[PDB]
RNA sequence: CCUGAGAAACUUGGAUUUCUAACCUGAAAAAUCACUUUCGGGGACCGUGCUUGGCGGGUAGUUUGACUGGGGCGGUCGCCUCCCAAAAUGUAACGGAGGCGCCCAAAGGUCACCUCAAGACGGUUGGAAAUCGUCUGUAGAGCGCAAAGGUAGAAGGUGGCUUGACUGCGAGACUGACACGUCGAGCAGGGAGGAAACUCGGGCUUAGUGAACCGGUGGUACCGUGUGGAAGGGCCAUCG
RNA sequence: GCGACUGUUUACCAAAAUCACAGCACUCUGCCAACACGAACAGUGGACGUAUAGGGUGUGACGCCUGCCCGGUGCCGGAAGGUCAAGUGGAGCGGUGCAAGCUGCGAAAUGAAGCCCCGGUGAACGGCGGCCGUAACUAUAACGGUCCUAAGGUAGCGAAAUUCCUUGUCGGGUAAGUUCCGACCUGCACGAAAGGCGUAACGAUCUGGGCGCUGUCUCAACGAGGGACUCGGUGAAAUUGAAUUGGCUGUAAAGAUGCGGCCUACCCGUAGCAGGACGAAAAGACCCCGUGGAGCUUUACUAUAGUCUGGCAUUGGGAU
RNA sequence: GUAGGGGAGCGUUCAGUCCGCGGAGAAGCCAUACCGGAAGGAGUGGUGGAGCCGACUGAAGUGCGGAUGCCGGCAUGAGU
RNA sequence: AACCGAACCUGGAGAUAGCUAGUUCUCCCCGAAAUGUAUUGAGGUACAGCCUCGGAUGUUGACCAUGUCCUGUAGAGCACUCACAAGGCUAAAACCUUAUGAAACUCCGAAGGGGCACGCGUUUAGUCCGGGAGUGAGGCUGCGAGAGCUAACUUCCGUAGCCGAGAGGGAAACAACCCAGACCAUCAGCUAAGGUCCCUAAAUGAUCGCUCAGUGGUUAA
RNA sequence: UGUUAUGGCGUGCCUAUUGAAGCAUGAGCCGGCGACUUAGACCUGACGUGCGAGCUUAAGUUGAAAAACGGAGGCGGAGCGAAAGCGAGUCCGAAUAGGGCGGCAUUAGUACGUCGGGCUAGACUCGAAACCAGGUGAGCUAAGCAUGACCAGGUUGAAA
RNA sequence: GAAACGAUGACUGAAUCCGCGCGGACCACCGCGCAAGGCUAAAUACUCCCAGUGACCGAUAGCGCAUAGUACCGUGAGGG
RNA sequence: UCAGGGAACUGAAACAUCUCAGUACCUGAAGGAGAAGAAAGAGAAUUCGAUUCCGUUAGUAGCGGCGAGCGAACCCGGAU
């Protein structure tokens, strides 16, 4: 059986050139009028997971994409 | 024979810890923007080279070496003096 | 937050510039009574003042 | 060619009434049937078929949290402050007390100006307390709300102008297992107050919060299944 | 005391006060009846019956009787109005192509049953209750009775198969009576077809008392028979870590033949006893736990047989 | 030194190859004071009556005291 | 059809089983955890924390001294807050002398602790990259607290040590206490705690006293 | 070597546990059967081997007491972005300041094998109570329908 | 789902060549197609049976059987 | 093999859509095979040309309480 790709992880995770794993910062959908404008700015973004969380994601998409 | 309660506590409660106090002590090197005190009030006043966020957080402005000024109790200052 | 909201309401401050851009904050209706009139930056030009759209 | 109507007709319907060849149903030499007719009765209803909405423990699949000096009852479940907490941080208990799920268009930005509680002497209503004056007066006050720290060279009280309660970012740290969370110099656009040095990306600070998912709304023109469009998605914003 | 009665029931712990019963009431049902079994427009039960019949429900001979409350719920009935689905009707909005046109969404008005709403309905589901004040230390046996939801107990009954306080209080019987009987009423928490209070008779029912008689007992004897014992014949079982398996006191996971100290004890068996070997048997059935199970209940969620209902089809003509 | 990680090995069947034994007697069974650091391994003798050891290499249905484990035989209780 | 709150047979079917049992050959090396937060989670699981193997570094680790900064406990103290003992004084409050309690009082405030630099001086660890885990029930004693009755072989935290996973001597016996960490062989020597009348290895030792009660060999006003 | 007398010393094994000689679990005894495996052309490491800026085939074809062919495909070769697209650059942005990346002060992959582990499958072995499907049962028992059988003797003494 | 296309149960129902059907709502354009009429070997699946082979088993193994669906159990299905 | 009918346990660490799975089972018809078949097609090159089967594309495109998990086709290479 070919190991399947974890379709949830498709739109939320990114493989990197070196071989680290990325995602988008969170809290941006109704936690808005908070705000602060620098939070709202800092959140829409993107960023690298701390580390412990790497193996799993890697196993989520074997193809990298 | 037995009992049926009924009392409880109204207490228990407390709040998650607020890791406060000084993080950078007397005679310590410092990168730009390294934090040196978390505090509730004006416990430690900024001296030369150190600014102060709204948390009354003291953070150093231009690298250097940390120095503590205790000006006789209740009026105290932290500063940076660069080496040389 | 929650529905009932009698004092303070999330109002949106939409531009006169006709750009598309808007803001959001809160007004008490006890003291604004009529409308809200504010002067903030527009990032589709530079600095053009908005009014309290619904 | 007609506004509005009068005859005629096609009517296409709606309701009623009624007839019968559909259909249903009983009787007679042929028991369930088929005949045939006297038929007799009913009748385009009932029945049946597809769809529409209601009722439907008759049946059917399942749901019915945890903590807990056994379980149940009561209490509790997130957040903030103090004590416990052993002078770094941290640290449990159904240990000991108390607040929050907001509020403020000024209670914010800046600029400028003002200094409190209380007692003592003397003072028209008063006469415990009101309002005035003199003397003392480092906080014995105030800070929208809890308490802790903080603060009189102001954060405290007052006024002028105001929308920085701003976009594009983020050197560097605090802090958490992660996700979060917190502080933040400095660069750009572009503004506010100031004569100016300058300060301002909310509120003295620490609670006033909800990850994803699916969806509403304003912008955007990234993808759009032969091509060009449009449905639909995507992006930034944002509401539940 | 309970049930009227004969009857009936849990094969294998309950025979009863359970069920059934004759009688009574409510209600549905006009006959292709209601109702029920069915792939079903088949067929069948009902019933080759016809409202003095048939189904469903409750009560339970007989006698005297069977009160108050229709607010909630359910049933029967009402209808001005508010109602509500498909559909009928598309004013009006967009897409595309140069366009005729094709096409995306779609508002009024109309539109069934049903709910809201009005009334009725108890031998329909049911309801017929909260309470006021006491000398002292944050308090125990005892109290007399006014009364909120639609109403707030008519009879009869009451310390009861119903009574918490409880051995209520008085009387009875007894030498002595927490039980039984009668009366009382302060019914924690009776009450009228979930029937109320009686009732002759019936009962392997339950409860108390008496007479008689008795080894039930004081208190046990003697006897018999069948085992048990002995010999010859045939010869199981559950159990079993292995055993060379004492007593006291102590220690150990807190109940010791096995550990410590001290004491006792020559080796083997037969008949006997049941204190121990936490003796045997059943991976405790109480209890908790498992995001185990299953039966059952509902105004928990969801669907659904069935069923009511509008439109389309079978489905046609006419007259107003 | 418990869970666990790591390292070097022992033994079992089958397989390829090499060596080679065997009616002057194989495997299996039985006794034993010898050998090796351990799994284990040889010597001799008794049994048996036709197959088999050692070495290197390969592949496994590969190593037991437990599971109220499974099949089987035989004990105890009892001459009860 | 000898066990019916849904018969029996076969099949789906090796249903699922966060649960209980069970898990087999040898030697050598290192060697845990029972903590944190999150969980329809509490005897389960994720990530950290701790173990091991490998590759990288190259003293970065460890202890201890010196220097420097941080702290609000022990005590103490009454200057505020709350509480409180006798008196003065006054119309009671304030105030005066005398006097005292405090987790949530503080004019003060140690010992100690924590950060940073050196290594001025000893010693061995560390950190990172990757493979494999297991553990997430802890237990006692001392000291520090709460809860509790200044009860518990009690409960919940902090801290050291041991058991857990630790054999050996001692404490009669005895996970934990005291001494002490077992590579193997020895009919060899010294010691630790604890002991030297006999059971029982070792002075019926020495000297100055005490108690005469079997105190010794378990409690108090 | 066997066997013994006497002295010293000594709390079965396993499991489960904070803690087992435990009066906690399992077990009569011995003999045999009895539990971490297989698969994929999956994923990811360690070891080894062959090629090496390249490496490799699968189905299949032919041959077959052997193996050879077979380049379809797959892996490296460039990243960055939501994507268009841009490209040692790229994305946010109006540019800056940043993230990811290339260079870097260097770095080799690929196919196979053995092993460690992951995934999916019964996935270490044994064990439910249950759930569903199709069938077998009324020779027991609960009842119905049709058809036969049976109730010594005695007492009581209703209507008419 | 923005739901094309096929497929029918109900209702309804067009063009036949300048015509018809598709190309993932929908329109134009550009492409592919001739529904409502039928048969068709070959490559593929399986293995009761037959033959050859085996790092498959040799009497608790291997089929349940060195043979037996027998004895035996069950009313029976069925087990064995 | 095709066709009419069509489960649940289980997985989602609870469950209802979902999944198990058009699997088990039931019925039907038939053969040594059967099914399928001669484009109102696939598709995007104005390319290919009956069907079935193998490899591959490819766990890609997509599906999905966008959870668990489910999962093509075209091209290209073969068999015929
Ligand atoms: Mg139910
Ligand atoms: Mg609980
Ligand atoms: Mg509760
Ligand atoms: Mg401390
Ligand atoms: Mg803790
Ligand atoms: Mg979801
Ligand atoms: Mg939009
Ligand atoms: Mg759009
Ligand atoms: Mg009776
Ligand atoms: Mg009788
Ligand atoms: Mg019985
Ligand atoms: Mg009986
Ligand atoms: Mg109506
Ligand atoms: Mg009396
Ligand atoms: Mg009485
Ligand atoms: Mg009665
Ligand atoms: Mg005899
Ligand atoms: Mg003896
Ligand atoms: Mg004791
Ligand atoms: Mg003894
Ligand atoms: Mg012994
Ligand atoms: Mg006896
Ligand atoms: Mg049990
Ligand atoms: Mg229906
Ligand atoms: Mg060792
Ligand atoms: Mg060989
Ligand atoms: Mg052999
Ligand atoms: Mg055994
Ligand atoms: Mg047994
Ligand atoms: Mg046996
Ligand atoms: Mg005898
Ligand atoms: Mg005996
Ligand atoms: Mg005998
Ligand atoms: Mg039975
Ligand atoms: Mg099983
Ligand atoms: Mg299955
Ligand atoms: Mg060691
Ligand atoms: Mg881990
Ligand atoms: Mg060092
Ligand atoms: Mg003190
Ligand atoms: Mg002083
Ligand atoms: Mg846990
Ligand atoms: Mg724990
Ligand atoms: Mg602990
Ligand atoms: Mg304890
Ligand atoms: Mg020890
Ligand atoms: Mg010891
Ligand atoms: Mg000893
Ligand atoms: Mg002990
Ligand atoms: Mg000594
Ligand atoms: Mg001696
Ligand atoms: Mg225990
Ligand atoms: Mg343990
Ligand atoms: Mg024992
Ligand atoms: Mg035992
Ligand atoms: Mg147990
Ligand atoms: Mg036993
Ligand atoms: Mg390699
Ligand atoms: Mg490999
Ligand atoms: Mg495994
Ligand atoms: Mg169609
Ligand atoms: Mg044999
Ligand atoms: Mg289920
Ligand atoms: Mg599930
Ligand atoms: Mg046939």
């Amino acid at each position: 059986p070919k190991m399947k790709t974890h379709k949830m992880a498709k739109r939320r995770i990114k493989i990197t050139g070196t071989g680290k794993v990325m995602a988008f910062k969170s809290g941006k959908r109704h936690q808005n009028t908070g705000k602060s404008g620098d939070e709202i700015r800092g959140k829409g973004k993107g960023f690298v997971l701390a580390k412990a969380e790497w193996a799993r994601m890697k196993l989520m998409l074997p193809r990298g994409k | 024979a037995h009992k049926k309660g009924v009392g409880s506590s109204k207490n228990g409660r407390d709040s998650n810890p607020k890791y406060l106090g000084v993080k950078k002590f007397g005679g310590e090197v410092v990168k730009a923007g390294n934090i040196l005190v978390r505090q509730r009030g004006t416990k430690f006043k900024a001296g030369q080279g150190v600014g102060m966020g709204r948390d009354h957080t003291l953070f150093a402005l231009s690298d250097g070496k940390v120095v503590f000024i205790n000006k006789g109790k209740g009026a105290r200052f932290i500063s940076i003096e660069a080496a040389q | 937050a929650a529905a009932g909201a009698a004092p303070r309401i999330i109002v949106k401050m939409e531009s006169s510039a006709g750009t598309g851009f808007y803001y959001t904050t809160t007004k008490n209706r006890r003291n604004t009574q009529a409308k809200l009139e504010l002067k903030k930056y527009d990032p589709v030009a530079a600095h053009v003042v908005f009014a309290a759209a619904a």
